[PDB]
């Protein structure tokens, strides 16, 4: 039960945290193939390729590398769901390739930017921190 | 931040020519016919961001107690409680939610959650206005 | 801007022949037998536009206070609160929401929150009926 | 209109063999033991149309006041207070809440808000029945 | 009326429960072919091959085997919907295969894994424990 | 103005009702053919076949025969919506095909049931209990 | 401003109300044509033909024609939205086919059962009652 | 229809043995040691259908007050409030709330809204429970 | 800031206000067209026609010409969004087509009436009143 | 973490601000290709083409260039997100096309209209003001 | 059931070595210094299944009344009345929310819904504390 | 655990150079000028995980009460009420919501619920200072 208010999420390359951060989600997935023949009760599958795919939300910046990234930018990403003290899990994409921005507000609200990536030729790496 | 927002409005509340005293128990005086007091009130709070940050949602009420001339400005009729209390009450208002970034800053919105006009039967007659503003300061 | 849109009332108020008094918290007569008082009330509030602008939630209160004849205008039986106060109230309600712009304009929606008859056993019996309209108004 | 609701009130309800009064402050009665009074109450509102156009949500409220005979009628033990209330009750209910168009049209809705049957001891014993009505109507 | 916090699903084959679980589903499908024809009132139908699927979702753990399952592993799942207390029945699923996985988190709550699988081969038996 | 909470289903073949049910559902629809010409003002349409469905949800049950239905199986439905109270109609569906089955839980809730059937072949008949 | 709580449906050809409704909806469609050509700022349009459709919700009913109307059947229906007194418009519509009904019930409700017609051949007429 | 409802709870209520007396003002008795009152209370509405029909909301209070050997019937310890309370509540629950379909039919749902023992220092103790039950019931 | 409880709309041709009304609605859109080439890091983008639509709502009427308009009819409608007072702009379309009606009622609701508009051959003009 | 109250949005071709306005929204997206061979664990991606959009809602204005912007102008568009202050960073937009314009008013509230633009030929450019 | 919820309790809370007496309104002893007392309170209710079922939101309530060395029987500090407080409700709590079936069957959820600490002055201090646990109980 | 908690808190809070006393009924100090109290007062709850957990809402109160130079520290006019429990009050802030795991980590959130100042008219004036702090702690 990591307690989720000490996420951080850094980019690797320029070893900046990204900024103050609302919300980080992670996806994995896999293809699937079923194939059944006349005379069979169950289908049978198999599972072919993967792809990873992610958000995450973060205050408007003018002050930080949240302003920085772009779409099109290939960036590496460590994430850490319970932060960086010692023993805490830290999911590593490598490669990871930003396609879209969005940025947004209202009368009563901060401004907020949502970055969406996926990743190319790499499949996220879990690793425990030292 | 209330000693700093507190002060803010020390110096924004200051102005009309009468000393202002916050909280002073004892003191109940009928020679100081003007009376301002502004309180800081209550700050209730939210979480910000992911890795810490605290805001604050808070309420500053202004209160005025006034007798006589101090209602008769200019205009007519102030001695009517309502035309007098707005009267102090608008510029008051204004001086509050004023323009300069500072006094803004540290309270971001300064909206007004409510007015009042009130009557106390003295020989010269005493009326109590209210005007909460509220507030939202990040928690330092 | 209470004073003004108590000014407006001052104005569409005024029009029963007896005077009105706000706040007077001395005055307490029965020698005005028809009696009555608008109040401006509070005003709560929220932003308009980015850039700039608030207008605030407010509610008017109108107090209508009487005896005898007053009640008996034209039709009968207005001595029975009910109808005595329903007589005096609808006028006046039309009279505050009444279709001259300047009077609608300030106040935007002019609804009758509330509506009520109350009784007070006095030798001539006095009867209450205030009547909330309730009006938004932009902050100036 | 609450004169004309209040009126038709006032036929509708004026049947039972005992008269009503509304509103009397200083009447409080023992001599008329069955007793009836209708009060018009209160009126919330809301706009109608685009253009104009005002609708309320009011709520009228009836009283029933009664000792004896009155409530044994026909059916044995209306002494007891729920069957004597409920005895008087119902009727009184499809009294307001009848078919005819006059009296349903500028009511609107004539739902039963609320009932109650209540107690106090005096030598012939008393008790208290209120039938809430809740009507909306077109504000004129 | 099973009371529904008891449950517990375990991995067969490594023998552990999962973790802390907030929820969990199970489906079972068959398809339908129906044919009518020139002056028929009604259409007949009948039921083809058969498909599960289902998804549990728990609070992220770096303690548990949570934290070990991977898109497109194979893995036996038995599920306790009522618990392991003896004559309560399980409903295990052979071959079970894991299409994807999705970790998300919000500034105010805990981060939470969903997994999603799919049955390849074989069809969930009901059993009852001894 | 039937009360509603007294409707049972009971399978017909076995003569058991099936068990603590929260809801059920039935539909009855035929399909429409609609058809224009140049120079005509409304298009004039018919009704062609007919098709029937519906569900009904049940707390999950070990001790009752809502635990024996199968996807796949043939079934004799008979549904009392207003209970067998004499003069109560009830509608009676033959040849009814279980489609789907769906099993669900939270931490906070009862387990629960949902099943889906179409009708092969037949249409439901209303009648009337004696 | 008709009162809306008055609305009788009744079915013209057997002369009945329909029963203790809860809701009535009708609507008229025409399709349109666009046609633009090159170096023209704006579409021209036209209507072609119309159809008419619209649905009632009433509680179930086993002592009124609620009961009888079927999918398939085809109807006179004459909607009054104001009611029937004197000088009320209502709605007539002649051939009105009905396509589907649905009949529902929850454990704490009344059984309701929704009934969806479309016209055939024929466009809704209205009409002033004496 | 209260009295009908009442009705088949004076029925219901009738079997313990002693008399039931509902809204006696006079009457505050502590002969009659073993005590129940039945309360039909209020009903509040909603529209059914559209050309008529209504529905209403309602509460049945259920209040038993009791000392000595009337708690003790058979297990030990009913002096105990709560499980004397108890054990003439769930009787009593099973009564109102029972197969039958008359009782049950006006009544429509039957649940139980709350339940409550409470504790007055009498020479003999005396303890009150309360059970209300809310049915809905189709106004006539 | 415009009041907005004064709007009028009226039929221009007929010269009559269409009668109690809840809300209206217009919208103007032009068509994109977007082409990209290999080595290109941006796509440009051209507009080539416009459209317009709107919708009206207004509680149903027997005595007023609300009742009147039918979908098919041509009709020029003159919007005043703030009102007729002087210097009040005034959105006017012409040889708006009326593709549909929709009129619905509950129980506890006034009957209501929705038409849809759009335009043909033309686009809305905006005019200041004198 | 800017305000957000005090955004202003200009017309940098006139210089002016467009309005009392409720809120505003940018977003810029590059298009993704993926692909796989036979025998590869992942797929690649690369990032190709972009198109940035956004648009901006205010209150009806008759007295403002609110009023003067129509669909299919081409304008430039300075949005500063924290105002003009000095050493705020503002976007510039050049070359955005107006594709579409939404006005709606409600009997309770103020007119509104909804203004929506894509950019052609060019990509939204960040600068700081002086 | 309360009688069988509040035998469990009974078992379950007779365990610390003193009487727990519950609703006696005469008894009001100060020498039964340790003091235990549970009550079974409300329940709420709602339908289960078609066909039949009920369920109840019910809350028990658990309140320790205690003196001198009740509070102390190992670590220091427990005659500050949180410490104390804390340390006989926290394995009252795990005494009620034990892992053992019955106890926990009939009472579905057994979550604390509040808990307290309250000061009385007597010669002896006197500290109330209250553990309130919901138990969700099928009706039967 | 408020056992726990609180004995964080009495670490914590125990700084400034004073006793810090809590629920001592009979003690109502004047000689003990600067006061500081630290209550866990109450927690509401909700289940955890399939399989087992419970979690708690809760609130921790901590108060003040001062008198002359303990608010002349350093900075001028602390007398005024509202500057002087300020000034007391973020620093104990901070030390509540302390950078320190252990503090922090069974406290989970530790957010500013509400902050208040209050005038009671002494010789030496008086004022309390209340600064609730919500922390949600995962019953053990």
């Amino acid at each position: 039960m990591l307690k989720g208010k000490d996420g951080v999420v850094k980019n690797a390359s320029t070893g900046d945290s990204i900024g103050h951060l609302q919300s980080w989600a992670l996806d994995t997935q896999r293809d699937e193939v079923s194939g059944w023949g006349m005379g069979d009760d169950a289908e049978r599958a198999f599972t072919t390729v993967g792809r990873a795919s992610g958000n995450f939300e973060v205050y408007l910046d003018p002050a930080d590398p949240s302003d920085d990234l772009e779409p099109g930018d290939l960036v590496d990403l460590e994430l850490y769901p319970g932060g960086e003290s010692t023993g805490s899990g830290y999911r590593s994409v490598a490669g990871a390739l930003i396609l879209s921005t969005a940025e947004s507000a209202s009368k009563d609200g901060i401004p907020m930017l949502t970055v969406n990536w996926r990743t190319s030729g790499a499949l996220p790496q879990k690793a425990t921190v030292s | 931040m209330s000693e700093a927002i507190i002060a803010a409005a020390r110096g924004r509340l200051i102005s009309p020519p009468f000393s202002d005293a916050t909280g002073d128990v004892y003191r109940t005086p009928e020679a100081a016919l003007p009376a301002i007091i502004v309180e800081l009130d209550y700050t209730d709070a939210e979480r910000i961001s992911m890795g810490g940050g605290f805001i604050a949602s808070a309420e500053l009420r202004v209160e005025i107690l006034a007798k006589r001339d101090d209602w008769s400005l200019l205009t007519p009729t102030p001695a009517n409680t309502a035309e007098g209390m707005a009267r102090l009450a608008a510029l008051v208002r204004t001086a509050i939610l004023a323009p300069p970034s500072d006094l803004s800053g540290l309270a971001w919105s300064i909206a007004p959650a409510g007015y009042e006009f009130e009557t106390e039967r003295g020989e010269t007659p005493l009326a109590r206005a209210t005007q909460s503003f509220a507030l939202q300061i990040l928690q330092p």
